[PDB]
């Protein structure tokens, strides 16, 4: 996931550069709580992971708002379509780790790993659906009337 | 406005506000009639006692569940819980909140046409909505695939969902829930020697069922053990001071759930059931849905059933695939989590039935919009 | 500026720039569409994955080919395949490149000028050229004279060139392909107890032949061996964690190319139309062609394919004559090195046809041109 | 002396004497066994009860149909069946009689291998044979071009036949048939309320689809009808006295067939699967299979399926060709009619196997003779 | 059909004419089938037609004994091998003929012009393969070691 922002290289070239700087944030973040279920991370209590939770989910809120201005912007095409479906499930995302997050704040306070599992997985998911929106973005503001880098050879032989 | 989500379960009432994320309002879903002879003028004006204060009075009552095995068999007393939930224990108007109730699956239609018919023509709600139980609590378990099984006190029944898009050929609805524990734990009490009958003690073993009664990892293992030592025994104490020693009840009664052959059903249990779910779907998602089996409702909080389960299911998946189950401390409230999850979606304030599409339309939309 | 190089096979589709040497962009040329009930607002407002998001999610999906036979049936799905390859795979505007296309041989006149029309009126590319594939496979050879046997998903055809001058009245195409064979592996795999029968287990089923067929070298003595040991069953772990065994359909799928009466196709193997396409030749140049037998496509893969087909040529051939079949490793994407060997050229760029071109003539050029 | 004709289907079994014209035995292919508590001495001793006997004691038994879509998943239980066919049916000794066993089209070596070796060690037949359904269809059709569209209990299956010529290349069994709809019955039964979950209640739908349900000409004009007025509902009474009414599942149950989507299946329905089986087939005959479709099987038998099936046909296939669909009204029993006409030729008494060839060649020589 | 047959004019000379007189009785009853399905005909009852079916299913019998008799006395060729392989259809016809017959019987006993139908073509094509029996017995016995014409003229212009 990380690999497809990190292709990134400096409508769009106008807020671009607050998408980019927040999906960024939010792969920090993602590979903070990574490394929390991996055992060492930045981050190492609960209450710290469900934090981090409703950080994404704030910073998922703006970019879902940066990317419908630039998908207003753009003209009729499939990639404006791509775009707006990944916007909604951005939204619905952004709600389950809103709602999730305070019940289990309140499930801890009344007295472990698992119960940060599915914040994690809910985050991971609003992740995977943001690397598809930057890109979405991208295309549809550029290529119709930062950079990305082209694809890499695809090997001819596979072992 | 702000939302209203009302879980009318078969067993106890979950209302509360879009949202949130906790409900305001839990009382259990029963109306209590007094049986007996009034002597002191002034006391008894009451003709039904609703949810708590029936429960508080069950003494002189006879306390009858109007919802039962998920289907609303009683409508005027079905108009009172609601009354109650909106006014006594809420406390809104309900002419200005859109109302999100829920239902399991494979209901009749009946049911759906009733409670939009009673919502939009005695309540007089501006909108509403029916959801499917098992989808709210996929919604609540913070994930868009897994295999949802979903107890209660009325029914049992999984939905599998792949990323966000159920199938409907592979939902298996049980009708063997908390309710039927609850009597065949009162008939295998009656060898022990305590004979509970009446109503108001079929909710002295419905405490006792959740208080004591576990599901055992290894049924045989645990017969042997509770017939060879008094290790397994432990006591309750009724209302009335008398207590009682259950110790080879105490897994009895939720093995239920695993052989329904102990109350004379046939079907198989609930890991036969989610298997059979699971090998219904598309072959390319099995693999996904083996290692997301979310539980709720609240029959499915015994200690040991995600344990056993999970040892039940693995026993029957091919020995490759990762199987877990996904048990969260308050899968009790997962279906009215995810009704508030639902409720309050930017994207979904175009999915409410409104007032202006009953009239049209009558009570017949709901099974298009829903 | 740089031109592209779209292969826009039967069953792939291999995209890059002109002047590389491997395609950027491989993926199936496949557009599924969800067919199961979405649940979940917000997820379900993609009518339509192209490529590899519908691999992916092949569980909840109809994947449907555009192209079949190498004739594009299905034109809306084709300009989504097209829009695919421009702008999410490759990341190129295409009002900026000029696009070379690839093209079977002896394929209908509409499917050219289909193309043409698409290229230069909804993609809007300053030129374009459509190659057939086997002349596009014999640049990538490294030779000028051969005889190039192009298996691949949709047909099988063969392309005589003797140095430079290729001779049309020997081209023979065969209907035979890979996704016949992939049909036949299912028919057969219907005999173990292995039932495959929707699109996406057609997939697995493609999986189960890519990495466990073969062609055997003596089709009655492998036969025997299979019969009397066990020496040649090998198991595979279809994605829900089930093992499936297949020791006979190993080298009974491939075979069809060799037998096409497996099928019940009448026309007589790719040997003998090899055969028959070198012996339509002129008499002083079958010396030559029997000595370059170029094979390319995926189709051609099978291990010990080119043992076979040697064996069943100089059967065939004069006692005197040296027959060797050249099988490069990278014979998969041979069409597609041959595009970017002809496109990058300094003699070529003036062949190309220009927007200006098609604006006069339309899109009856390409017959002309090409 | 004279050969047996056991025409043992995937849910009834039909046996009786070559020559004849009717079946003597005609009897459900289901094995029960108690599932509750015997308490009086004496009865009880009995642990299965097969075929009619089961069908009388149905309320206090777990029926299990030994065969599961035309592939014997249970061979005890079929060993059972075909005992009681033998000995209690017929009451002949098998070591007098050839046997003419049928066998839909598609399915595993391993059931044709154990049929025969059931039959020659357990039974000790001095011969038998194992023919495909559709062709014993189309001997007892009068004819000997066609394309037999084969319903049952288990499979669907169609075999093209051009005067005598089977093209094995165009067969195309689907796995949709009359126990599905039974299943989807029951399913969209729940609607109105009525839930039939055990065995014994799928005994009484399956009856209920046998007495109401018929096949619509035009789906929506039918669901529109059904909507506007209650013209289409009839009623049927329960074992227990029960009055159901269905009037909108009448139809919606073997809509299946043309709409496998119903059920969450991908193929085509019955229709386009007859029209492939048509257009695999050469050219030059297709206007003979057009004219000749011959239908059988059980569940074929729906009113109306008929006009509907050559309404959907004649929409597919070009305008000058006349299709005609055959549906004999007795065509329950056309497979065991066609076996009745084969096993009773002069020309057939050479292709029995005989018992010393199967001593010779073990099980695997009903691969070679069928 | 019966043009094939109204060629013959007047081993073979010994049983010819038992089976010129066969296959004249079955083109007889077949045309009567045939009358039945165009509306007015000798016979009227669906019951006639499975008699009538019957009958030609004893005269098949009866001329698939006789052919038989002629296959084995006449000598080795082509034409007996073709004689032989009409003689196994139209005892497969026969076969067919009979049970069906009395399968129809019972299906109206039991309580139209559908039912009759197959019974016709089965019976006509008996009556196909009869005609080919004919010819290729009287080659087989004749002209290796009654009478047929020569064929007329065919047209040297088509319209
Ligand atoms: N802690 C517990 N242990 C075991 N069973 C419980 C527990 N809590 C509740 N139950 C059972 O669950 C039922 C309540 O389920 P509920 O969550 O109300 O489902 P619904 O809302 O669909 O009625 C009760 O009837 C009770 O028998
Ligand atoms: N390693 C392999 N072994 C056998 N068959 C293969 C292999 N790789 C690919 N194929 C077959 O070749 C087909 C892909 O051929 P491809 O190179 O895409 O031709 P085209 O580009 O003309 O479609 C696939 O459908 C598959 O069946
Ligand atoms: N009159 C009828 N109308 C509709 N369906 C029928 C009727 N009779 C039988 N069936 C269906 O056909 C099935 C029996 O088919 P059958 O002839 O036994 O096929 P097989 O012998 O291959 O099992 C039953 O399961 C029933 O569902
Ligand atoms: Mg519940
Ligand atoms: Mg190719
Ligand atoms: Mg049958």
């Amino acid at each position: 996931i990380q690999a497809q922002i990190d292709i990134f290289k400096v409508k769009w070239d106008e807020t671009g550069n607050d998408i980019i700087s927040l999906a960024n944030n939010m792969c920090k973040i993602m590979m903070s709580m990574t490394e929390f279920t991996r055992g060492c991370g930045p981050l190492k209590t609960t209450m710290d992971v469900i934090r981090a939770a409703q950080e994404i989910s704030l910073n998922g809120s703006k970019l879902n708002a940066l990317a419908r201005q630039i998908g207003e912007e753009s003209a009729d095409s499939q990639t404006k379509k791509d775009l707006l479906a990944y916007l909604s499930q951005i939204t619905l995302y952004c709600q389950q780790l809103n709602i999730c997050s305070k019940v289990k704040a309140d499930v801890t306070q009344v007295g472990a790993l698992d119960s940060a599992m599915s914040l994690i997985q809910t985050a991971r998911n609003l992740l995977t659906a943001v690397v598809q929106t930057v890109k979405a973005a991208y295309i549809a503001s550029t290529k119709f009337r930062w950079r990305m880098a082209p694809p890499k050879k695809q090997p001819l032989i596979r072992p | 406005t702000t939302a209203l989500v009302c879980d009318n379960g078969s067993g106890l009432v979950k209302a509360g506000f879009a949202g949130d994320d906790a409900p305001r309002a839990v009382f259990p879903s029963i109306v209590g009639r007094p049986r007996h002879q009034g002597v002191m003028v002034g006391m008894g004006q009451k003709d039904s006692y609703v949810g708590d204060e029936a429960q508080s009075k069950r003494g002189i009552l006879t306390l009858k569940y109007p919802i039962e095995h998920g289907i609303i068999t009683n409508w005027d007393d079905m108009e009172k819980i609601w009354h109650h939930t909106f006014y006594n224990e809420l406390r809104v108007a309900p002419e200005e909140h859109p109302t999100l109730l829920t239902e399991a699956p494979l209901n009749p239609k009946a049911n759906r046409e009733k409670m939009t018919q009673i919502m939009f023509e005695t309540f007089n709600v501006p909108a509403m909505y029916v959801a499917i139980q098992a989808v709210l609590s996929l919604y609540a378990s913070g994930r868009t695939t897994g295999i949802v099984l979903d107890s209660g006190d009325g029914v049992t029944h999984n939905v599998p969902i792949y990323e966000g898009y159920a199938l409907p050929h592979a939902i298996m609805r049980l009708d063997l829930a908390g309710r039927d524990l609850t009597d065949y734990l009162m008939k295998i009490l009656t060898e022990r020697g305590y004979s509970f009958v009446t109503t108001a003690e079929r909710e002295i073993v419905r405490d006792i069922k959740e208080k004591l009664c576990y599901v055992a990892l290894d049924f045989e293992n645990e017969m042997a053990t509770a017939a060879s030592s008094s290790s397994l025994e432990k006591s309750y104490e009724l209302p009335d001071g008398q207590v009682i020693t259950i110790g080879n009840e105490r897994f009895r009664c939720p093995e239920t759930l695993f052989q329904p052959s102990f109350i004379g059903m046939e079907s198989a249990g609930i890991h036969e059931t989610t298997y059979n779910s699971i090998m219904k779907c598309d072959i390319d998602i099995r693999k996904d849905l083996y290692a997301n089996n979310v539980m709720s409702g609240g029959t499915t909080m015994y200690p040991g059933i995600a344990d056993r389960m999970q040892k039940e299911i693995t026993a029957l998946a091919p020995s490759t695939m990762k199987i877990k189950i996904i048990a969260p401390p308050e899968r009790k409230y997962s279906v009215w989590i995810g009704g508030s999850i639902l409720a309050s979606l930017s994207t979904f304030q175009q999915m409410w039935i409104t007032k202006q599409e009953y009239d049209e339309a009558g009570p017949s939309i709901v099974h298009r919009k829903c």
